[PDB]
């Protein structure tokens, strides 16, 4: 019984912004990781940022790069976001995806719920 | 003898960025470390001595610090150019060196879906004896990506001998083929097959497959 | 400028010998501490032997204590290295050191002016040359997408071996791989390239391979099932 | 602890010898039962003096370690390292424990030798004091390395060998490099401020080069009982010319064991002085005249008063109980043998008949005075080297001690009024005055060593004596003790002149 909850999403105008925390409870989720995804109308999973430990960074997606970025606290067990400057482009749903390893092979195992941004 | 650690055994920055690579210690050792740059394919060059001086030759952008029984190494500006792996080595006797594990420095790129693509056996390899059959995982990143060669709806370990390319030049990308090896035993086995492949840019595994 | 140099290496069946030079022109050798710093392909460096040639203190590594022996020389200024009763963990890429004599700067800098090494190594494979085999696209799918047509070269040795696509015609798109090393002490190498859909049937496509020591350009066709 | 016990014991060797040959001439100018008195008390104040310098310079010993920032002490674990691992290999069998070892103490030094020393932290990195210990650094570490390489072939014997070879030379680097002695003066400098220091060493060296005078003077006043073939300014001419022409001093210290043949050799001389009148029986005529109501009685307060000066100046209870038990007795014994007709006799041996005890005594007098300025001629010299910073500069150093003991050839007068203006002052108000003003704060009361024994139930006693030998030492010897003493000495210098030639020849 280790889930995870996404919080925020809503309707903002353009060059307004948001921020998602999405914490967990239950396991040492300090050391874990943990990714976002998009799912637009028809498309599904399009990427969206990763958690990669302590000592590394986030490597972004496609075309969210430089704008939207992901911080992780170690202590309050959770993974952090700083979104800026949307646009209608991101008009989604967002997910919670843990990795289910070590090693970072990006397995999967408990999903989020929705987060809708646009 | 003594034990020595290099706790970021893989890193990637982009140019303009400062890094630092640490390094500790087992005993406490007086100084008397080294860091080598040692380019892939040709021989490691020395880059700093005795842990705070800098070699008389390179970019002065290179320095490190002492610190009881931790030593980092630090660059100002990472050059396109400085991209490749460095050691950390100390030297406390003429018989008793030891080198870390060593850290490979790479290039950052956009977070990628792997086109996977897997082919059947070959039509000339029935003849031979001897069959195989390769799945490919081109244009993604990193290098992070478990594939599991799932046969008779089952796991399999042992019988794939997997190879990654080194980072190309042009796109900055990655590419492994998994190869799993069988001999003609392939046909009386599950006809079907598909290397399922896990991936931090895939969310739902993609998996190919092929009759026969 | 002052450089060092090795020769000497080369394959040897498990439980050969093999004799490792260190020519050092320039700057002499006659009061320096050689070293031998090996690496195995893929993997971290490890310390093998020094020679202290002035008073002499030949120490090796546990790893290879009782086997190699490490004589000296002076007139030519260079510092051998004999070896006995090789292993499958021992191929890898040796490399010659120097090391200032304590104590002093000199000293305190370590390996420096490192050689360009050599490469040894430990198998039981016969020299026999390579299989090219086409590799279908399966048209049938992954059509529309950037189809990948590739050739699998494997059962051949050594590690020296290139791949040239249409005999060289080709060069955007290739994707070659490191040869890895197939458990029954041969080779094998797989390449690929990203054929675009409109050109699965339209260009014939001749893999051909080259091999150095059985030299043999044995080419074969790709083609859509 | 402190170890200023043999500094103590030899000066105050010194300054009983001097006494005892002089003594006898003041007992008598004093009176028995006051010259008693005057003794036991002043010894007594002697002794509590010398505690009290022990207590200040423990004091300023303990604070300089404990307000002294704990930085440097990395060298000490380093040195720490060495020691135990150097007794583990000594305990150290088998080859594994030596090399494991001999890795470590080889770290230790590497670090060692990029850490400054505790003793030349003002100098420039690049001063040739750090050259020499950086490489006195790098020869420990080519011995470590030296026994490491013999480790490694197997021989672990002569790993012993080397380990023992690198013990004597870290030794005869470190022990005769670290250990240092401190003087005084700079406890007082450390504790009150530069004012006391300034005023404190004019006064240490005055008396220094006193005492030396003194000292040279006594040989002068003695060897001319040997024979009278020649004035004793000519004795005197060739005994300077002697003294000075070892003008060189050898560094030498540590004077414990030569000073065991000083004091059973003064233990003698008083035995002869004492019992060659117990059963000789010169006693006759007049013995006990006095004491003179005239301000001679304290002409033999200020001689006294010279007494247990030593042991303060060092540093520059049964131990006086001993100077007691070898004083006493021979001062009462040469007041009866002879009594009032020493008053024209300053010395002793004066009334002494041609007997071979006495050409003994003489010879052991004459050894003690070499003895005594042979150790007492390094620290004058010292300080003069450093107070101007082989020997082009201290060669004619003996020039003014030759002509100011040629202006005074006299044993008694000279000696009261050294005893009443220098040490009454430097011995006694310094050291109690700078104590007691050290501990004027409340916060330094908290800090000290308590009453030693259980004889006292207080605290706020060291304040009941301190607050009171201060005005009595001054008012007793400077207040009229040194006015006397000069005016001895002007009647004395004006009876023979200056530059007197000789003295009661």
């Amino acid at each position: 019984q280790v889930q995870l909850q996404e919080s925020g999403g809503g309707l903002v105008q353009p060059g307004g912004s948001l921020r998602l925390s999405c914490a967990a409870s239950g396991r040492t989720i300090s050391r874990y990781a943990m990714s976002w995804f998009r799912q637009a109308p028809g498309k599904e999973r399009e990427f969206v940022a990763v958690a990669r430990r302590s000592g590394d960074g986030a490597f972004y997606a496609d075309s969210v790069q430089g704008r939207f970025t992901v911080s992780r606290d170690d202590a309050k067990n959770t993974v952090y976001l700083q979104m800026n400057s949307l646009k209608p482009e991101d008009t989604a749903v967002y997910y919670c995806a843990i990795d289910s390893d070590t090693f970072y092979s990006g397995s999967y195992d408990y999903w989020g719920q929705g987060t809708q941004v646009t | 003898d003594i034990q020595m650690t290099q706790s970021p055994s893989s890193l990637s920055a982009s140019v303009g960025d400062r890094v630092t690579i640490t390094c500790r210690a087992s005993q406490s050792v007086s100084s008397a470390v080294a860091w080598y740059q040692q380019k892939p394919g040709k021989a490691p060059k020395l880059l700093i001595y005795s842990a705070s001086s800098l070699y008389s030759g390179v970019p002065s952008r290179f320095s490190g610090s002492r610190s009881g029984t931790d030593f980092t190494l630090t660059i100002s500006s990472l050059q396109p150019e400085d991209f490749a792996t460095y050691y950390c080595q100390q030297y406390l006797y003429y018989s008793l060196v030891t080198f870390g594990q060593g850290t490979k420095v790479e290039i950052k790129r956009t977070v990628a879906a792997p086109s996977v693509f897997i082919f059947p056996p070959s039509d000339s390899q029935l003849k031979s004896g001897t069959a195989s059959v390769v799945c490919l995982l081109n244009n993604f990143y990193p290098r992070e990506a478990k594939v599991q060669w799932k046969v008779d709806n089952a796991l399999q370990s042992g019988n794939s001998q997997e190879s990654v390319t080194e980072q190309d030049s042009k796109d900055s990308t990655y590419s492994l083929s998994s190869t799993l090896t069988l001999s003609k035993a392939d046909y009386e086995k599950h006809k079907v097959y598909a290397c399922e492949v896990t991936h931090q840019g895939l969310s739902s595994p993609v998996t190919k497959s092929f009759n026969r | 400028e002052v450089q060092l140099v090795e020769s000497g290496g080369g394959l040897v069946q498990p439980g050969g010998s093999l004799r490792l030079s260190c020519a050092a022109s320039g700057f002499n050798v006659v009061d320096f501490s050689l070293h031998w710093v090996r690496q195995a392909p893929g993997k971290g460096l490890e310390w093998v032997a020094y020679i202290s040639s002035s008073s002499g203190s030949t120490s090796y590594a546990d790893s290879v204590k009782g086997r190699f022996t490490i004589s000296a020389d002076t007139s030519k200024n260079t510092a051998y290295l004999q070896m006995n009763s090789l292993r499958a963990e021992d191929t890898a890429v040796y490399y010659c050191a120097r090391w200032g004599y304590w104590p002093g700067e000199p000293w305190w800098k370590a390996f420096d002016y490192w050689g360009q090494g050599t490469l040894v190594t430990v198998s039981s494979a016969s020299t026999k040359g390579p299989s090219v085999f086409p590799l279908a696209p399966s048209s049938k799918s992954t059509s529309g997408g950037t189809a990948a047509l590739g050739c699998l070269v494997k059962d051949y040795f050594p590690e020296p071996v290139t791949v040239s696509w249409n005999s060289g015609a080709l060069t955007s798109g290739v994707h070659t791989f490191p040869a890895v090393l197939q458990s029954s002490g041969l080779y094998s190498l797989s390449s690929v390239v990203t054929v675009p859909s409109s050109s699965l049937g339209t260009q014939t496509y001749i893999c051909n391979v080259n091999h150095k020591p059985s030299n043999t350009k044995v080419d074969k066709k790709v083609e859509p099932k | 602890g402190g170890s200023v016990w043999d500094a103590w014991f030899s000066c105050a060797s010194n300054q009983v010898a001097q006494v005892l040959l002089t003594l006898p001439y003041s007992f008598s100018q004093l009176g028995m039962l006051s010259g008693i008195v005057l003794q036991i008390f002043y010894g007594l104040l002697g002794s509590w003096t010398a505690y009290l310098i022990s207590v200040l310079y423990v004091e300023y010993r303990a604070r300089k370690e404990k307000e002294g920032k704990s930085f440097k002490a990395d060298l000490e674990d380093n040195w720490e390292t060495l020691n135990d691992n150097l007794k583990v290999i000594e305990k150290a069998d088998n080859a594994a424990q030596v090399k494991d070892a001999l890795t470590k103490m080889r770290a230790a030094a590497l670090d060692a030798q990029k850490a400054t020393p505790p003793k030349l932290e003002d100098k420039s990195p690049d001063s040739p004091e750090m050259k020499d210990f950086r490489h006195g650094f790098d020869i420990l570490v080519g011995q470590i390395d030296d026994a490491l390489k013999l480790a490694n072939e197997g021989k672990v014997k002569e790993a012993q060998a080397a380990a023992e070879q690198l013990k004597t030379t870290r030794n005869a680097y470190i022990q005769k490099y670290l250990n240092h002695v401190i003087q005084w003066f700079e406890v007082l400098d450390g504790l009150l401020g530069s004012y006391w220091k300034a005023l404190g060493l004019a006064f240490n060296c005055t008396f220094l080069l006193f005492g030396s005078v003194i000292q040279l003077i006594a040989c002068a006043s003695n060897i001319y009982y040997i024979n009278d073939h020649l004035d004793k300014r000519t004795w005197t001419y060739i005994f300077g010319a002697c003294c000075a022409t070892t003008v060189f001093i050898p560094s030498f210290h540590n004077y414990r064991i030569w000073s065991f043949l000083g004091l059973g050799m003064t233990t003698y001389t008083a035995w002869y002085l004492a019992i060659a009148s117990i059963i000789h029986g010169q006693a006759e005529g007049v013995k006990h005249s006095g004491p003179t109501k005239l301000v001679l009685y304290f002409t033999g307060a200020t001689n006294i008063l010279y007494t247990f000066g030593g042991h303060a100046v060092t540093v520059e209870l049964m131990a006086t109980l001993y100077v007691f038990t070898l004083t006493i007795p021979s001062a009462a014994a040469v007041y009866w043998a002879f009594g009032d007709a020493l008053l024209d006799h300053s010395n002793a041996f004066s009334l002494m008949p041609k007997n071979a005890w006495r050409d003994a005594a003489v010879i052991l007098m004459l050894i003690h005075q070499f003895i005594t300025f042979g150790f007492a001629c390094t620290p004058l010299y010292f300080v003069w080297e450093k107070v101007i910073g082989r020997a082009l500069a201290r060669l004619p150093v003996v020039i003014p001690i030759w002509f100011l003991a040629i202006i005074f050839p006299f044993f008694g007068p000279i000696n009261s009024a050294v005893g009443a203006l220098l040490v009454s002052f430097t011995v006694y108000i310094i050291p109690s005055l700078a104590h007691m003003l050290t501990y004027r704060s409340a916060s330094a009361r908290q800090n000290a060593a308590e009453k030693p024994p259980f004889f006292m139930p207080s605290w706020t006693a060291m304040y009941v004596l301190n607050a009171f030998v201060v005005v009595w030492v001054l008012i007793v010897g400077f207040g009229f003790g040194g006015w006397a003493s000069v005016t001895n000495f002007v009647r004395q210098v004006d009876t023979f002149g200056l530059f007197a030639k000789c003295y009661q020849c």
